[PDB]
């Protein structure tokens, strides 16, 4: 089968910038009979189906704005947006249209550039209601940071615990372009009542040190 | 040819190209049209021609079912033709409303 | 105008078989191919196969191991994809799309997608837990509260703060699967003058289980 490779998977842009997306195929998409490269580009926004932008490597589908340019031949192709606009924020896919099976790249997501922002961290012990039920979830919110790259580690009684950690990111905020994330440590009521200290530590490019929140069960 | 389109009788309204006709890797031509009429179902007149006065069919129509099955206006259909070598014309529709597009195929 | 209308969302058990439909308008159904695509989170787009409804001809991606079958009803302008022996890896959005093989016009019109969820879980009500700040207080001018929604099925739930009147400074995070059930949480940030002198309540609705819970965020006690 033909493999389509898009890199990078994400790109931070500002309104008005020139942006160039890359797409490489494992074998040539050129058909010598008509000398056409069978390569298509699609745009997908959340909750929507993909939309066709470019077919035959360089021909714009009717209605697609002129700022989208497809170029390339053989195994190397590019999609250029001369002056990116807010409505262009989306995921872009290239597609092998040359032979079966039809195959697609993994996509390049455009996100909005803004000023780096440190996360605000808050830690929440298990609620008394959950402790009555027999479970124990420790939740750490990391709010309003940029860029999206961040790492969280949990420490129990000063020693690191790694199992039972689930992390969830919001999409880029539509108003301030930041990201937020929840990190939840799931324990049982019994193994939570063994230990005493619980700590979530955030590592982010905006701080030379971990951004830490911690609590002991003893105090109130 | 299929009886289906023949029994429909020919479409009488105007066709319009929806995008530039495109060559296939085999040297045939795929051309999409939009039909302005409401007399569907009807058969799409589709041929190649070199003489615009005689309209003698050259090459051949490949499409198995060259029909507009919808009765609503502005329905689309794709035609595929095997053009003669050299210069010729795609001819869609019959009568005073027919539309044409020049075509050239190499390897005479 | 070319339109492809797909059937509604599906909830299937492992080992079952789902029939998805795609009804077209705006063009001659028997003149074009219908292509079927699979998109699940973490993967890109994957081609399932194609049918030419005017002939019955079908082609399949080998990776589906023969579990997909395409059919059509030309009198309805409808194409169908049947996917059998379902597993959790078949959970995805499935699209149909118009195509003309032989051309390089590509996949020019797409349906809106049909969501398929494959799970052995049964309808399960969520547990809703209020998340008050660490006890003793934050001693700051701002305060962040939380609400934990754990162990429900299927999606979705609706979460609001103060019945939706508290909408600023809210982050409700995407639901994640955990041991077959879904869990999400939400944070809200207000000023220390607001809480706890004024009541803040997280409202959670899970219509599938007929549940509607209000959990007031109460300051923690020893
Ligand atoms: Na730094
Ligand atoms: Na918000």
């Amino acid at each position: 089968d033909i493999v389509m490779t898009q890199s990078p998977s994400s790109l931070s842009v500002s309104a008005g910038e020139k942006v160039t997306l890359s797409c490489k195929s494992s074998q040539s998409l050129l058909h010598s009979g008509n000398q056409k490269n069978y390569l298509a580009w699609y745009q997908q926004k959340p909750g929507q189906a993909p939309k066709l932008l470019i077919y035959g490597a360089s021909t714009r589908e009717s209605g697609v704005p002129d700022r989208f340019t497809g170029s390339g031949s053989g195994t190397d192709f590019t999609l250029t947006i001369s002056s990116v606009q807010a409505e262009d924020l989306a995921v872009y896919y290239c597609q092998n249209d040359h032979s079966y099976p039809l195959t697609f790249g993994a996509g390049t997501k455009l996100e909005l550039k803004r000023a780096d922002a440190a996360p605000t961290v808050s830690i929440f012990p298990p609620s008394s209601e959950q402790l009555t039920s027999g479970g124990a979830s420790v939740v750490c919110f990391l709010n309003n940071f940029y860029p999206k790259d961040i790492n969280v580690k949990w420490k129990i009684d000063g020693s690191e615990r790694q199992n039972g950690v689930l992390n969830s990111w919001t999409d880029q905020d539509s108003k301030d372009s930041t990201y937020s994330m929840s990190s939840t440590l799931t324990l049982t009521k019994d193994e939570y009542e063994r230990h005493n200290s619980y700590t979530c530590e955030a590592t982010h490019k905006t701080s030379t040190s971990p951004i830490v929140k911690s609590f002991n069960r003893n105090e109130c | 040819m299929r009886l289906k389109g023949v029994s429909y009788s020919l479409c009488t309204a105007a066709f319009t190209f929806t995008k530039i006709p495109a060559e296939t890797l085999h040297g045939t031509v795929t051309v999409e049209v939009q039909y302005a009429g409401t007399d569907g179902p009807c058969k799409v007149p589709a041929q190649m021609a070199v003489d615009m006065q005689t309209l003698t069919p050259v090459g051949r129509l490949i499409t198995a079912n060259p029909v507009i099955t919808e009765s609503t206006e502005n329905s689309k259909m794709m035609l595929e033709l095997d053009p003669p070598f050299g210069d010729s014309y795609i001819v869609i529709g019959v009568g005073e409303k027919k539309i044409t597009h020049h075509w050239h195929r190499s390897g005479s | 105008q070319v339109q492809l209308q797909e059937s509604g969302a599906e909830l299937m058990k492992p080992g079952a078989s789902v029939k998805l439909s795609c009804k077209t308008s705006g063009y001659t159904f028997i003149g074009y191919w219908i292509e079927w695509l699979k998109q699940r989170p973490g993967h890109g787009l994957e081609w399932v196969g194609e049918i030419f409804p005017g002939s019955g001809r079908t082609k399949y991606n080998e990776k589906f191991k023969g579990r997909a079958t395409f059919t059509a009803d030309t009198s309805s302008n409808m194409a169908y994809m049947q996917l059998s022996s379902l597993t959790t890896e078949d959970s995805a959005i499935y699209y149909c799309a118009r195509y003309y093989y032989g051309s390089y016009y590509a996949l020019d019109y797409w349906g809106q997608g049909t969501s398929v969820t494959v799970s052995s879980a049964k309808t399960t009500a969520p547990s809703v837990y209020p998340l008050a700040p660490v006890c003793g207080g934050t001693t700051g001018s701002s305060v962040t509260l939380g609400c934990l929604v754990k162990g429900y099925f299927p999606e979705p739930v609706t979460l609001t703060w103060n019945s939706g009147s508290l909408s600023s400074g809210v982050h409700t995070f995407p639901a994640l699967l955990q041991s077959g059930l879904y869990t999400l949480s939400s944070s809200v940030t207000v000023t220390s003058n607001t809480w706890p002198s004024q009541t803040i309540t997280c409202n959670v609705a899970h219509p599938a289980s007929s549940t509607k819970v209000d959990k007031k965020i109460e300051p923690r006690v020893p």
